[PDB]
């Protein structure tokens, strides 16, 4: 989990399996944004502030328990992610975000405006598991209702 | 047998040969014996002590020695 | 080598005294000449041809290549 | 060398030694259980020891009056 | 009974009188530079910078000794000025002169485990000693501050 | 015909193979090297080892782990790396055992050469050790002894083990003070398994015993300059923000102007969001600021207008100790002050430790993160006492997670042989043999406890072999004086997981490197 | 007083604790040799008039012998002593620990 | 290690090259850092 | 101190000495490689060894024998070269044994690093050969049988 403090265990976890970071967005096109005033200074600054609220606000109306995403983000959406009790793993790895999708029967969403209930995966409980004095942390999503994919631990 | 360079080391060598020719037996005890002698003057040399004065402190105590050795002496057929 | 297991030479006592004196002495020399009103001047050669006749001290234990500590205490004195 | 305390075993036999004037009291090295080395018949001739005494003083003196030592150095082969 | 352990291994013994010897040559290099008749040494580095120090950590820092023991010497100096700062030069005497009779104690034939605790039972003892021969200060004698400062700066 | 042994040449050139004899014997030598290299640091009368680095820094390094010497020397025999690899992987899963798994691996190996020599097949003993494996850890789980349910029996048991864990390392001088410190630091996780949360600072000078566990919490960081030095009834907010010229995220914005005082009115625009920055961070109340990341001059100019104690640059274990001791809640954002905890503590002040000064908090809510402050003679003093309070901690962490304890001195290997002595004399074939040979094992590793402090091993350990088939399992060895004990009267105790997982790697790894009979090397990159 | 100490601890610690009284003797004989005076002489001075009953008596350096060292006003405060033989009593005893060299 | 021009100090320490937002950057001897949480993310 | 482990060198260049453990387990790893080269070719079951010379002549023998092994190697364990002086003399004695005197030798020197891994003093491990060896001499005198009488 990204937050020292967030939950080590959830239970019934409806997973958001997202592919955007949760950062302000920017084209890929090579993009200028000019500030020419005072004005446009206070309107960029209320534009990243809302927008991190709105990406909050957007995957905590699915009903979500748990968000997963692929590239991180950054300390904003962090603490948001903490206040609004939704648990949260970043930088998964592609292959992993592809598995958890096809295990947790969850659909994989490109960006939150997206994001719905029905795209939700459901896992029966998703842990992270200690190994004794190694500092080494590793999460644990089963008890699926129907997974279609397995892992075996050695 | 020993090959060596060290010229104090030629000097017990020798003074093996010495105990050796002479007598014929103890010739392990001399190279003891000396070694103890030198690491005792080593820390009295560590106090400030002119070695001639450790060595005519060792040729005192080896005189009270031989004639202690010369005192418990006995005789056999 | 020895017990003291440093990577480097060392001197001690009258040895380094008199390494420090002659070195002090070699410095002395080198300015000596130039000393008062029969003084003398001096030619020093910069390795590529630069000439400079001085009197001056200063001038003299500058442009010098001097490698011994104490040698380098005079000059900066 | 026998596997006995060295300390221990050798103030011991001092210790007996000074007690009862006895000055044939000695290591027991063999373990036969008996520190008169006279009953174990240990025997050694008294001019052995006093030659071992005698050279061994004579070449710590030596040693000890050598205070410089001058080496070629040159490492031949 | 008779015959104790054989101790077939004699590479510990070796061990152990290396680093005394180490111990004890670098106290011997460092012996003359004590009190107010001592006297400063010239340290030049491989770079060629030059020191002239009588500060016994400053010596034993700028000479890159590598004996194991010589580096621990050095440590425990760094130690002494960084509670005390001063008697870095001491302290370093002490060990090499306590390791020197250590030499013989071992030659005896006494587990180094038992000097060890009897080394620290003259410690604790010579704690006690050196506390009941002192006697308290106050920070407003001016008197006594100034012989403190003149005493340490004597050997400098 | 072999592959190397062939008149056509399979292989390049550096590539080479060891076929029986060769690849036994290599395996066999490395790994009894390997053993008794580590062996000799082990039990209360082992000694340390130096370890000369010989790189251009030359680091030092004396210590008595087993897995920290096994991991700093150049190996080049494979048997000798799986034997360090099992050991660090000891040392990772549990505290302890680290030098007990590679003694015994190395002595079950010793013991299959010996069986090898006698015309058995690896195979059988490979399966008598399975058998013998089995029956040895039966014995042990059988022997083991719970006191979880009452708390002073189990503090008394955190004591013993605590101690039994520190009797072979330096700490050993002090052994009953840091057997109370590292029990105490332990106890004040409540709990949690996370020995990140126990800090250790290594201050030179002092002695030994000048160690202790602060009872609140220290920090290595600096205050701001006009920021008070001693706050009373702190409020803390721990914080992860930016707070050094704060740029809005997007990084495609550019300011695009058509004169200077547009610039300049930008800048000032810029230096009011941060100060609106720092007044909602105000708004919550706070007396102490800790901030990950760096304060700038701006914001610890507005703090120390504001009068409010400004800590920065507190890495994330930092924040996350100060998160535990205080119970306050990392925040980044600072638009819903009512739902953000802050921390609390009784005092926050500069002490003086050495030569450095440390912020120290005093009175902490919580409390579950503990800072031990160790001194010393040597950094390598400082080193060892490090690693051996990390040992402590970490069993002591474990004995927490599982409060099952076995006896310590021997006991447990004893008995473990005397069941595997047991099964073996009930068994037909060699696979008798390579039992006898793991319990031969088994009694070795006492043995080799006993002969580190000088003492008689051979009776000793046949005592206790007479002891524990008599029924006294609670025999052990008291290395008090050199006799033999009751472990349970003396407290030598240890962690059922610790014994248990020695017992297992060691057999794993003597049996992975028995099935080898051809070490194949490819030609190396130099 | 470590010799007494000593005396009184009949043993084998008892001859560890006299060598350990034997290398605090160090540090007065090193002065003396330092001073250009006789160090064996000057040190059994010292020792006699120590166990006479003054303790504050010390090398004279400017007097050339021995002397009330408070006349002098030489004197150190107790935290320096008490560290250097805290702190070389335990580099000495965690060398003793010590038996094996490995090189990496 | 990646220093702050500004203020002097070492911000985090974690390689013959390496190359980069100033968040995430890529170090080979791939080895990808995030500042954000100071730990690798790609490999 | 020992002469090789000393801040002073006392021997020339290419002198060395081995002290307790290296001597040891130098004499020991030459006496037992000795032992394990000569035997399986003892008993009827034995095996033959192909001495293949490195010199100019690059003689070729097949033997059995353990003394004409033992002296055609170049040996420099001093150990090995005790063994090998222990089975010309035993061959130049009686005609037979040498095989079987080398393994003894081995055998017993095995025994005797076992026992000194145990710490026990070899001096003690010597005496106690000592009584061993009467006691096997005696019995083996007591089990002789004599025939010189009947043709
Ligand atoms: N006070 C004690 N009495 C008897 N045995 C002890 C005592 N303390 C430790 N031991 C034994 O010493 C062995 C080695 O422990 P140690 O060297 O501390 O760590 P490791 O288990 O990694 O070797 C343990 O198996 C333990 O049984
Ligand atoms: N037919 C046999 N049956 C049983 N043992 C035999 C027989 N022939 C020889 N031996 C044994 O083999 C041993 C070794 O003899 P051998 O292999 O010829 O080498 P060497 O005689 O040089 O030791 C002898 O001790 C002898 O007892
Ligand atoms: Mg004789
Ligand atoms: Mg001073
Ligand atoms: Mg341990």
């Amino acid at each position: 989990f990204s937050h020292p403090q967030m939950p080590k265990k959830v239970e019934d976890a409806k997973i958001a399996i997202l592919t955007c970071p949760f950062e302000p967005p920017k084209p890929k096109t090579k993009h200028k944004l000019d500030v020419t005033s005072v004005e446009d200074y206070k309107a960029l600054q209320k534009y990243e502030k809302e927008k991190f609220e709105e990406m909050i606000q957007q995957i905590k109306e699915t009903g979500a328990n748990l968000a997963i995403c692929q590239w991180g983000f950054d300390d904003e959406a962090n603490h948001l992610l903490l206040q609004n009790n939704l648990p949260a793993v970043r930088w998964v790895g592609g292959p992993e975000i592809e598995l958890i999708a096809i295990a947790t029967g969850g659909r994989i969403v490109p960006r939150f405006s997206e994001l719905t209930a029905e795209k939700l995966g459901f896992a029966g409980l998703v842990q992270e598991i200690s190994f004794g004095t190694t500092k080494d942390k590793m999460l644990v999503i089963e008890q699926c209702k129907n997974s279609r994919a397995v892992t075996i631990f050695i | 047998m020993m090959d060596v360079d060290h010229q104090i080391a030629k000097l017990m060598v020798e003074l093996s040969k010495s105990q050796d020719d002479e007598i014929g037996d103890g010739t392990t005890g001399v190279v003891v014996l000396a070694g103890a002698l030198l690491e005792e003057a080593e820390q009295l040399l560590d106090r400030g002590i002119h070695p001639i004065r450790i060595a005519d402190g060792y040729e005192q105590a080896a005189r009270v020695a031989i004639e202690h050795l010369d005192k418990i002496s006995d005789s056999v057929l | 080598e020895g017990p003291l297991s440093v990577f480097g030479d060392r001197s001690t006592g009258e040895t380094i005294r008199s390494q420090n004196v002659m070195a002090a002495a070699s410095i002395a020399n080198i300015v000596k000449s130039s000393l008062g009103p029969v003084g003398l001047d001096k030619m020093l050669v910069d390795d590529i041809g630069d000439v400079t006749i001085t009197n001056d001290g200063a001038t003299i234990l500058k442009l010098l290549e001097v490698e011994h500590p104490a040698a380098k205490v005079l000059c900066e004195l | 060398n026998s596997g006995m305390n060295p300390i221990q075993t050798m103030t011991e036999v001092r210790a007996r030694q000074v007690k009862e004037m006895n000055p044939a009291l000695g290591i027991d090295c063999l373990h036969k259980g008996t520190n008169d080395m006279k009953q174990q018949h240990v025997i050694e001739t008294l001019i052995g020891k006093k030659q071992q005494i005698s050279l061994a003083t004579q070449m710590v003196r030596m040693i000890l009056k050598i205070d410089d030592i001058r080496k070629p150095g040159e490492s031949e082969e | 009974r008779g015959k104790g352990a054989y101790q077939d291994r004699d590479k510990p013994a070796q061990i152990r009188f290396s680093n005394i010897s180490a111990a004890k040559a670098v106290a011997d290099a460092i012996r003359t530079s004590l009190g107010p008749k001592g006297m400063d040494k010239m340290i030049q580095d491989g770079k060629g910078d030059v020191t002239i120090t009588n500060d016994g950590a400053t010596i034993l820092k700028q000479m890159q000794v590598l004996h194991p023991a010589a580096r621990m010497l050095v440590e425990l100096s760094k130690a002494q000025d960084i509670e005390a700062g001063d008697g870095t030069t001491s302290v370093v005497i002490i060990a090499g002169s306590l390791l020197d009779s250590c030499t013989k104690l071992l030659q005896k034939g006494i587990h180094p485990t038992i000097i060890s605790e009897s080394f620290q039972k003259a410690l604790e003892k010579g704690i006690e000693i050196l506390t009941d021969m002192s006697r308290p200060v106050e920070l407003s004698d001016r008197e006594t501050l100034l012989n403190s400062a003149t005493t340490s700066l004597n050997s400098k | 015909a072999s592959l190397s042994l062939a008149p056509v040449n399979i292989f390049k050139a550096g590539a080479d193979e060891e076929r029986a004899e060769t690849a036994r014997l290599t395996s066999f030598i490395g790994a009894i090297a390997i053993g008794d290299l580590v062996k000799s640091t082990l039990g209360p009368k082992g000694m340390d080892k130096i370890l000369l680095s010989s790189g251009r820094d030359a680091s030092l390094m004396v210590t008595n782990d087993g897995a920290t010497i096994l991991k700093n020397i150049g190996v080049d025999n494979p048997a000798a790396k799986v034997l360090v690899d099992m050991s660090r992987v000891q040392d990772d899963e549990v505290g302890d055992g680290t030098t007990s798994v590679t003694v015994l691996a190395a002595e079950l190996l010793r013991e299959a050469e010996s069986l090898i020599a006698k015309k058995i097949h690896p195979q059988t003993i490979i399966a008598g050790w399975r058998e013998a494996t089995k029956a040895a850890r039966e014995a042990l789980l059988s022997s083991a002894v719970d006191h979880g349910s009452d708390e002073v029996k189990f503090r008394q048991d955190l004591m013993n083990i605590a101690g039994t864990t520190l009797s072979s390392k330096l700490l050993t001088h002090h052994k009953d003070h840091f057997t109370k410190l590292a029990v105490e630091a332990v106890l004040r996780l409540k709990g949690s398994g996370n020995l990140e949360a126990i800090h250790i600072i290594k201050k030179l000078g002092g002695s030994l015993a000048d160690s202790y566990l602060d009872e609140g919490f220290l920090l290595d960081k600096k205050i701001g300059v006009n920021q008070p030095k001693r706050i009373e009834n702190a409020k803390i907010l721990i914080a992860n923000t930016g707070m050094d010229t704060d740029k809005i995220k997007i990084f495609g914005s550019r300011v695009r102007v058509d004169s200077t005082a547009k610039v300049a009115e930008i800048e000032h625009a810029e230096k009011e969001k941060m100060k609106e920055k720092v007044e909602r961070i105000l708004k919550h109340g706070i007396n102490c600021f800790i901030n990950r990341q760096l304060i700038y001059n701006y914001p610890e100019q507005l703090f120390g207008a504001a009068g409010v104690m400004a800590i920065e640059h507190a890495d994330f274990a930092g924040v996350e100790r100060l998160a535990l001791v205080t119970g306050g809640e990392i925040a980044s954002t600072f638009d819903h002050p009512e739902l953000v905890k802050l921390g609390s503590c009784k005092l926050i002040e500069e002490v003086m430790i050495g030569e450095d000064k440390l912020i120290h908090f005093s009175g902490v809510a919580l409390g579950e993160a503990c800072t031990i402050v160790l001194r010393g003679a040597t950094q390598q003093i400082l080193d060892e006492a490090e690693r051996s309070l990390h040992d402590a901690l970490c069993v002591l962490a474990q004995t927490v997670k599982d409060s099952r304890t076995v006896y310590g001195g021997g006991c447990s290997e004893m008995l473990m042989a005397h069941a595997v002595t047991q099964l073996a004399n009930r068994t037909p074939g060699k696979e008798a043999v390579a039992m006898e040979s793991y319990a031969k094992a088994l009694r070795m590793l006492p043995t080799i406890i006993a002969d580190n402090a000088g003492y008689d091993s051979a009776d000793l350990v046949a005592q206790l072999r007479a002891a524990h088939s008599e029924g006294n399992t609670t025999a052990g060895l008291d290395m008090r004086e050199g006799t033999i004990g009751d472990m349970a009267i003396l407290g030598i105790t240890e962690s059922f997981q610790v014994k248990r997982q020695v017992l297992l790697s060691a057999a794993e790894a003597a049996e992975v490197i028995l099935r080898v009979d051809n070490i194949i090397k490819a030609a190396p990159r130099k | 007083r470590l010799t007494e100490y000593s005396r009184t601890l009949s043993g084998m610690e008892s001859y560890c604790v006299r060598a350990f009284a034997d290398a605090m003797e160090v540090i007065p004989s090193t002065l003396a040799e330092n001073a250009g005076l006789n160090p064996i002489s000057t040190v059994t001075e010292l020792r006699n008039r120590h166990a006479q009953g003054e303790k504050t008596a010390g090398i004279n350096v400017r007097k050339g012998g021995i002397s009330n060292i408070l006349e002098e006003l030489v004197v150190q405060p107790l935290l320096v002593s008490v560290s250097a033989l805290t702190l070389a009593t335990e580099t000495v005893r965690s060398i003793l620990k010590i038996d094996d060299v490995v090189n990496t | 290690a990646l220093w702050d021009v500004e203020s002097g100090q070492l911000l985090q320490s974690f390689v013959l090259c390496l190359d980069l937002t100033g968040n995430t950057f890529v170090s080979g001897g791939a080895m990808v850092w995030d500042m954000r949480s100071g730990q690798c993310v790609q490999a």
